[PDB]
């Protein structure tokens, strides 16, 4: 979901 | 419907890097809408929204879908998403405790 960013850690 | 759970997650080091092996996504700062893993679209708070497969934090215990409430004793439920990002990936840290509830 472009809507939805998540991010990697 | 949620129980607590209380991981403890190694660091890995990864050329300069410590990293904790997950994505998070979520924080005030968001559109809570888009959230799959929350039962209230209102939920603004961190989730976890991918595991690495062998890696810290699926060791520690952690799984998809763990909604954030602390990380070493500070609050994550009101907090932005670079907020949390910035207190899970403190350089200094190499241990870090989570307190997550899981549906």
């Amino acid at each position: 979901n472009s809507r939805f960013p998540t991010s990697i850690i | 419907t949620a129980v607590v759970q209380r991981v403890e997650i190694h660091k890995l080091r990864q050329g300069e890097n410590l990293i904790l092996g997950f994505s998070i996504g979520g924080g005030i700062d968001q559109d809570p809408s888009q959230n799959p893993f929350s039962e209230d679209k209102t939920d603004k708070g961190i989730y976890v929204t991918r595991v690495s497969e062998g890696g810290p934090a699926e060791i520690a215990g952690l799984q998809i879908g763990d909604k954030i409430m602390q990380v070493n004793g500070w609050d994550m439920t009101m907090v932005t998403h670079d907020q949390a990002r910035k207190r899970l990936t403190k350089r200094s840290e190499e241990v870090v405790r989570l307190l997550v509830t899981r549906q």
